[PDB]
């Protein structure tokens, strides 16, 4: 819901 | 070094903005500096956290793109294989 929780999601 | 990535200058450039150093990155360093960028730009839309708009900014010149969704980083990672250079 954040951008930071989406973006983290591009790396492992 | 295998694991490290040589940003092209304008790429460079968004990275030092978000408090990056250096000339050479993991692609790891690459991702948190970019998303940094994002973050205290504030580029990403209040409601719908996943979707960036960029036009105007450097970040668009390089995607080709006005916004982008961190949920189909297809374009992402095209602007990425073209500005980093790798080994
Ligand atoms: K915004």
């Amino acid at each position: 819901l954040t951008f930071e929780h989406y973006w983290a999601q591009l790396t492992s | 070094q295998i694991n490290q990535v040589r940003p092209k200058l304008p790429l460079l450039k968004i990275l030092h903005a978000a408090g990056a150093q250096g000339e050479m990155f993991t692609v790891k360093e690459v991702m948190h500096y970019l998303g940094q960028y994002i973050m205290v730009k504030q580029l990403y839309d209040q409601q719908e956290q996943h979707m960036v708009y960029c036009g105007g900014d450097l970040l668009g010149e390089l995607l080709g793109r006005q916004s982008f969704s961190v949920k189909d980083p297809s374009p992402l990672y095209d602007m990425l294989r073209k500005n980093l250079v790798t080994l």
